């Protein structure tokens, strides 16, 4: 049985079919069509105003589409949160991924979302990053301390944050 | 038939702090019951029904198209955008974004609709102007959450919001056609399960809309009813209690369970 998962997350990967995501999510936590078009939306547990949660886009609306996005809130949990205020400051537009990592602590961010719209190319991927200080980040509840960092080929295009100390 | 009344002051003795309720009868607009009707609360995601209803005034009056599409960018999302994080390569109609907002508490949705408005000031002065002098909200998403203990940001009484939502809901605020819509939406609600919806018996109606926010905040507005067809309106509101999320549902949902047994 089982709720989606940060596990579950990590598991399924771009290239993957519809089925391949269902079987490793479990169907049960999964749906599609509606607000979500021809992506696959599978709920975690509970959490604040909705549920931890993964959304998975494909290449297009055929049966034998592939992956091509992949989307989370609240499944992944920083392995190491070290960002603080000041360190959201030294970011800079233009920096790259590798850069930013070095400023904010190359444990505080997960993934927040991942597209490549030339799938199986790089080209062009937006990359979105979600970064949290020492006790910032919450699976179940708000947030208290995060930031949000954008990419486009690797390199930072803009970056906001909240309640960060 | 009185005994939701005992099982409000439980939950007060499980959760631990303030517990507000009323039950108003959806026609004559009479109040049936209430508890602390007049203390202020939060209210976390319950605004987006507000919200929603102030677009479908302006676009009753011209102002606005539900078919108009918004584009966005990464810099607007915020914590919990479910189904805006989802479009944002092709953007969202402004009925997508309430519909997003109502049935799925997409907190991205519910800031670009409020900037459609011009923000929570001018949501404020639409509550003002049909006789909600009460209601306030001060702060976008995620703010709004806080719950900051005697801060008035962003509140409403239970006895505020419930007669607000009876005037949006069958006066004639609103048109018939955006009356459908609005219930509708909240009908739809996906994610209000373990509160009210869990004591719901079979053949019942039931338009919500719940919300969850910091230090132990969470609450409900319904218009419910037998014989699928709705007849009351219930809010309930706590913040406050150190109880687990778990814990906070199981009481609201039993206060539902007493309001229904003793309909």
């Amino acid at each position: 049985a089982g709720v989606m998962t940060g596990a579950k997350f990590t598991q399924i990967q771009f290239g993957m079919t519809r089925q391949q995501v269902l079987d490793i999510a479990g169907a049960e936590n999964c749906e599609t069509g509606g607000s979500f078009g021809d992506s696959i939306h599978c709920r975690g547990h509970a959490a604040g105003d909705y549920y931890a949660y993964a959304t998975f886009g494909f290449t297009s609306a055929a049966a034998d589409a592939k992956v091509d996005s992949k989307s989370q809130e609240k499944l992944l949990a920083p392995s190491a949160p070290t960002l603080t205020l000041a360190k959201f400051n030294q970011v800079t537009v233009g920096m790259t991924r590798a850069q930013v990592l070095a400023t904010v602590g190359q444990g505080s961010c997960t993934t927040w979302s991942e597209y490549y719209p030339a799938y199986p190319s790089t080209a062009g991927v937006t990359l979105s990053l979600s970064c949290f200080d020492v006790d910032g980040y919450s699976s179940t509840g708000f947030y208290r301390g995060s930031a949000h960092l954008a990419f486009t080929d690797g390199v930072l295009q803009g970056k906001r944050q909240w309640d960060l100390v | 038939h009185p005994e939701t009344l005992v099982k409000v002051k439980d939950a007060e003795d499980q959760l631990g702090a303030r517990v507000g309720y009323i039950e108003l009868d959806l026609n004559s607009g009479k109040i049936l019951e209430s508890f602390r009707p007049e203390e202020r609360f939060p209210m976390m995601s319950t605004f987006k029904v507000l919200l929603c209803g102030a677009v479908l005034s302006r676009i009753d009056a011209g102002q606005e198209q539900l078919g108009r599409r918004i584009h966005y960018s990464q810099n607007d999302l915020v914590e919990y955008s479910p189904v805006t994080e989802k479009h944002l390569t092709d953007g969202m109609t402004v009925r997508e974004l309430c519909s997003a907002a109502i049935t799925m508490s997409d907190n991205t949705a519910a800031n670009l609709l409020l900037t459609t408005i011009g923000g929570p000031k001018e949501l404020t002065a639409f509550l003002h102007n049909m006789g909600d002098h009460v209601t306030r909200l001060d702060r976008w998403e995620p703010e709004l959450n806080e719950a900051i203990p005697n801060d008035e940001r962003d509140t409403t009484m239970p006895v505020a919001m419930a007669t607000t939502l009876r005037k949006l809901l069958t006066g004639e605020l609103l048109t018939l056609a955006s009356r459908q819509q609005l219930i509708d939406w909240m009908e739809a609600d996906k994610v209000a399960g373990p509160l009210l919806r869990s004591a719901l018996p079979a053949g019942w109606f039931i338009a919500d809309k719940s919300g969850a926010g910091e230090r132990g905040s969470r609450g409900i507005i319904a218009a419910l009813g037998p014989d699928g067809k709705p007849s009351r309106i219930v809010v309930i509101y706590t913040t406050g209690s150190q109880a687990t999320m778990d814990e906070r549902n199981r009481q609201i949902a039993e206060i539902g369970a007493s309001l229904i047994k003793h309909w």
